[PDB]
C-alpha cells in the first residue's frame, strides 16, 4: 500500500492536497494546550452588567470595594 | 565576373533548442511557501490576541458608567 501514496501522487496531485488539509486540522485540536486557553479567554469577556450581591450570614468573599483582594484570577492577561 | 559568393565569412547559426534553467525545484520549493505560511500565522496571535485585550477595555468603559 506504500505506493498508492506515490503512484497517485504522479496523476492526480490534486486531491492529495485537499485531504492532505482536511487531515491535520480534526487531529490538532486534541493536541495542544493552547485550547481550552481559547475557551478561558472567551469566558471572562464581559458582555453584560456585573450585578451585586447582599451580606446574609455570608459574607463569603468580595466586599464592597472593588480594587481589594476580592476575586478570581484573570489578572494573567495583563501579563501576557 | 561580378557574381555573389564569398570566399570566406560563415557561422553558422544553429538548429538546437535549449532552454532548461532550472529553477529552484523540488522540495526546495514547498519549503520556502510553508516557512512563508508559518511566519504569517505566528504574525497572528500577536495581533489578535493583542486586539482582544483593547477590546475588553472598550467594553470596560461602558460598564464603568451606566448607573
Ligand atoms: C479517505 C481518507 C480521508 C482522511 C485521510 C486523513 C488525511 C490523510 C492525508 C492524505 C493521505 C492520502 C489520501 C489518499 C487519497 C486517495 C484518493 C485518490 O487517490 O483518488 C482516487 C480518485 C481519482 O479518480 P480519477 O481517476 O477520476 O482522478 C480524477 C481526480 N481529479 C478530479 C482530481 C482529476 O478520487 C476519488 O475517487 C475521490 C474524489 C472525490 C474527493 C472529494 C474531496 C473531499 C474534499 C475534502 C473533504
Amino acid at each position: 500500500v506504500a505506493a498508492f501514496l506515490k503512484n497517485v501522487w504522479a496523476k492526480e496531485p490534486v486531491l492529495v492536497a485537499s485531504f492532505a488539509i482536511a487531515g491535520l486540522a480534526v487531529i490538532l485540536p486534541t493536541l495542544s494546550p493552547y485550547t481550552k486557553y481559547s475557551l478561558m479567554i472567551n469566558r471572562a469577556t464581559p458582555y453584560n452588567y456585573p450585578v451585586p450581591l447582599r451580606d446574609d450570614g455570608n459574607m463569603p468573599d468580595v466586599p464592597s470595594h472593588p480594587q481589594d483582594p476580592q476575586g478570581p484570577s484573570l489578572e494573567w492577561l495583563k501579563r501576557l | 565576373k561580378q557574381d555573389m559568393p564569398p570566399v570566406g565569412g560563415y557561422g553558422p547559426i544553429d538548429y538546437k533548442r535549449n532552454l532548461p534553467r532550472r529553477g529552484l525545484s523540488g522540495y526546495s520549493m514547498f519549503a520556502v511557501g510553508i516557512g512563508a505560511l508559518l511566519f504569517g500565522y505566528w504574525s497572528m496571535m500577536k495581533w489578535n490576541r493583542e486586539r482582544r485585550r483593547l477590546q475588553i477595555e472598550d467594553f470596560e468603559a461602558r460598564i464603568a458608567l451606566m448607573p
